[PDB]
RNA sequence: ACCACGAUCAAAAGGGACAAGCAUCAAGCACGCAGCAAUGCAGCUCAAAACGCUUAGCCUAGCCACACCCCCACGGGAAACAGCAGU
């Protein structure tokens, strides 16, 4: 991209990072509903 | 308005003794018996006399504008008959665009000559749309 | 002023003689009558045999419609299209609420003695 | 202490003359891109009081801050016309010119 | 056909303009326990009582009709104090209107 | 000089030149035709540039 | 004093400009003389052919 | 100073500058000018991003905003630790 194009577009904009299963928290408290096994 | 058919051709108008000549040779040497290009040349010569300061200088921007204007008149006259001539439609539209460009340059460089051109050729200069 | 500009926006989303005639237009459009007065004045013309159609209009917010069971006498035995108005003013509780409203109108017609004949029916 | 207007002297091009005695002028400044460290033109519109209505679209003008604003957006007045559109006079030699060519030679005088 | 038993008959032009929604409705959710009262304007009221547990009440009405929650004991006094006026914006006209 | 308005003009006059507008309203014209860019710098520094002594006091 | 010096330098460059332009005028005169001779020859030939 | 000349400090007011995302927010709808006024002109912003929605205290010797809620607080809801300790 030319200098004019980079001036127009501006600095690169990193998308917001995706929240995981913990929604960005170290731990979470939960209540067990049922126990089972998976293969 | 077109030049009278009895007017002599541009090349046979300064030859000495052209007034001492028989009527038949005058007819042979007139716009009556020439194709349209000589009539357009006569129109161009008349406009050059009427508008520009130096009618002999043909490389000036005003001269080019006058030439393109007579060409545009020719294209409009042609398209008045051949309504479905797409090639000459393209040529007319283009020629109008470049005459607008030349008028813009003349306005930005020489306003007095620009006014004289716009009055002489009956051109109404219009500013381009913003969007 | 604020509501005026708001209704201007809604209109945007939608996209001597004249004076008194427009006044008559408003007055004639705004005419209203009672139910029994309707039965004794307007039903006669609407029960003339021929080719006809009724665009019955019902306000979605104001349901059930107590006028719906009375249509057989009001208009007669002719073709009827029910139009639920003011659907834009309804909050979207869940996806496909419009289908639920259409169905509910269908059962509301069914509860009354109205024949439901949607779509192609036969010769 | 001579005026309450921030921009005191500014040069611009006239882009509008549809107002009565007011010219809409375009003023360009050079702004440094903090990342690229290249200078780009930033444009700003100003309204200049033109008492005599002598502005034409395209001419380069100089504007002087008024002692106080005379209107909501009119804060400057036309001090002079630096370059009249199509009627430029070469400041160095004082002769009329058309673009880069002299309309009249300096030697004529 | 004119609807019988309609509030809009009783209300005046301005009050009808306020009550009738003109923009899309936004719901308003309120969790109520037994012994509480909901006021929709001065026109509607709901008393919740003898309930084994809490419940949720979602008001779908014009965005410019106030919804006010109170206890059962204070509901009557509040209604008399603020009938008309601005807390319960419909109807309007102070105590003169509420006579009719 | 971040607060000084610098503006450019192309092919409007037969000769190049610089023009300075001062706070008093005065105009200073500096013809730069036939001059080198370093000469232009030295000239403008000499006529309208703060001397080294003033910078040292600042 | 600095403004006076700037004016003096402008006048000096103006004198140099006059010198250069007088030179250019002289070579332009001789060039256009030659070109006008060529144009005169062409005009004579063309006009005689038309006669 | 204390008599103010005026310095320091700093409101209101005028000019300028001043975060991020989204154009699947592209038109805004009176946003301008001239005249002592009467009134006249039809203008103003905008793809160099107007108008709009969403997000976030900020540019930290510190600054801005708020002080239960109704932006505000005559009035009303209603009875207040976002002062310290504490629950
Ligand atoms: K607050
Ligand atoms: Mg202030
Ligand atoms: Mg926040
Ligand atoms: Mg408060
Ligand atoms: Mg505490
Ligand atoms: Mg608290």
């Amino acid at each position: 991209a030319t200098l004019n194009q980079m001036h127009r577009l501006g600095p690169p904009k990193r998308p917001p990072r995706k929240l995981g299963p913990t929604e960005g928290r170290p731990q979470l408290k939960g209540v067990v509903l049922c126990t089972f096994t998976r293969k | 308005d077109d030049p009278p058919p009895s007017t002599l051709l541009k090349d046979y108008q300064n030859v000495p003794g052209i007034e001492k000549v028989d009527d038949v040779v005058k007819r042979l040497l007139s716009l009556e018996m020439a194709n349209k290009k000589e009539m357009l040349k006569i129109k161009q010569e008349q406009f050059m006399k009427k508008i520009v300061a130096n009618p002999e200088d043909t490389r000036s921007l005003e001269a080019r504008i006058i030439a393109l204007s007579v060409k545009i008149r020719s294209y409009e006259e042609h398209l008045e008959k051949h309504r479905k001539d797409k090639a000459h439609k393209r040529y007319l539209l283009m020629s109008i665009d470049q005459r607008k460009k030349m008028l813009k340059n003349l306005r930005n460089t020489n306003y007095d000559v620009f006014e004289k051109i716009c009055w002489g050729l009956g051109i109404e200069y219009t500013f381009p749309p913003l969007y | 002023e604020e509501r005026q500009r708001q209704q201007r926006r809604e209109e945007r989303r939608q996209q001597c003689q004249r004076c008194w005639l427009l006044s008559h237009h408003r007055r004639a459009l705004r005419l209203q009558v009672s139910r029994e007065q309707y039965l004794e004045l307007v039903s006669a013309a609407l029960r003339r045999p021929g080719p006809s159609l009724v665009l019955y209009m019902v306000d979605l917010l104001d349901l059930p419609d107590a006028l719906l069971p009375d249509l057989p006498a009001l208009v007669g035995p002719k073709q009827l299209i029910v139009l639920g108005n003011k659907v834009d003013l309804l909050p979207q509780d869940a996806p496909g609420y419009r289908q639920r409203l259409r169905e509910r109108l269908w059962e509301d017609c069914a509860r009354a003695g109205l024949l439901l004949a949607p779509g192609h029916q036969g010769p | 202490v001579r005026s309450s207007v921030h921009a005191r002297w500014i040069v611009g091009k006239v882009i509008g003359t549809k107002m009565q005695k007011t010219a809409k002028v375009r003023v360009t400044r050079l702004v440094l891109d903090p990342y690229l460290l290249k200078y780009f033109n930033k444009r700003k519109t100003y309204f200049a009081h033109d008492a005599l209505q002598q502005c034409t679209v395209g001419d380069i003008v100089l504007l002087r801050a008024l002692p106080v604003p005379r209107a909501k957006h009119v804060k400057h007045e036309l001090a002079e016309i630096v370059f009249k559109v199509g009627k430029v006079i070469d400041p160095v030699t004082g002769k009329p010119c058309a673009g880069t060519t002299y309309l009249e030679s300096p030697l004529s005088s | 056909i004119t609807k019988e038993n309609c509030i809009l008959n009783l209300l005046t032009e301005k009050e009808v303009n306020i009550v009738l929604p003109t923009q899309s409705i936004v719901p308003r959710t309120f969790v109520l326990k037994p012994g509480m009262v909901l006021f929709l304007g001065a026109i509607g009221r709901i008393d919740f009582l003898q309930g084994n547990q809490s419940a949720w009440f979602t008001v779908v009405a014009s965005n410019i009709l106030p919804v006010h929650i109170t206890s059962l004991d204070r509901a009557d006094a509040l209604y008399q104090k603020h009938a008309g006026h601005t807390l319960l914006q419909i109807p309007m006209g102070g105590k003169e209107r509420m006579a009719g | 000089n971040p607060w000084v308005q610098i503006m450019m003009f192309k092919n409007m006059t037969p000769s190049p030149f610089l023009r300075f507008y001062l706070d008093s309203g005065e105009q200073v014209l500096v013809d730069v035709e036939t001059k080198s860019n370093k000469e232009i710098m030295e000239h403008i520094r000499k006529i309208l540039g703060k001397n080294e002594e003033t910078l040292r006091e600042e | 004093e600095l403004m006076a010096w700037n004016q003096a330098e402008n006048r000096r460059l103006h004198e140099l400009r006059i010198a250069r332009l007088r030179q250019e005028e002289r070579e332009q005169e001789q060039r256009q003389a030659l070109e006008q001779a060529r144009k005169a020859e062409e005009v004579q030939a063309w006009a005689q052919r038309k006669e």
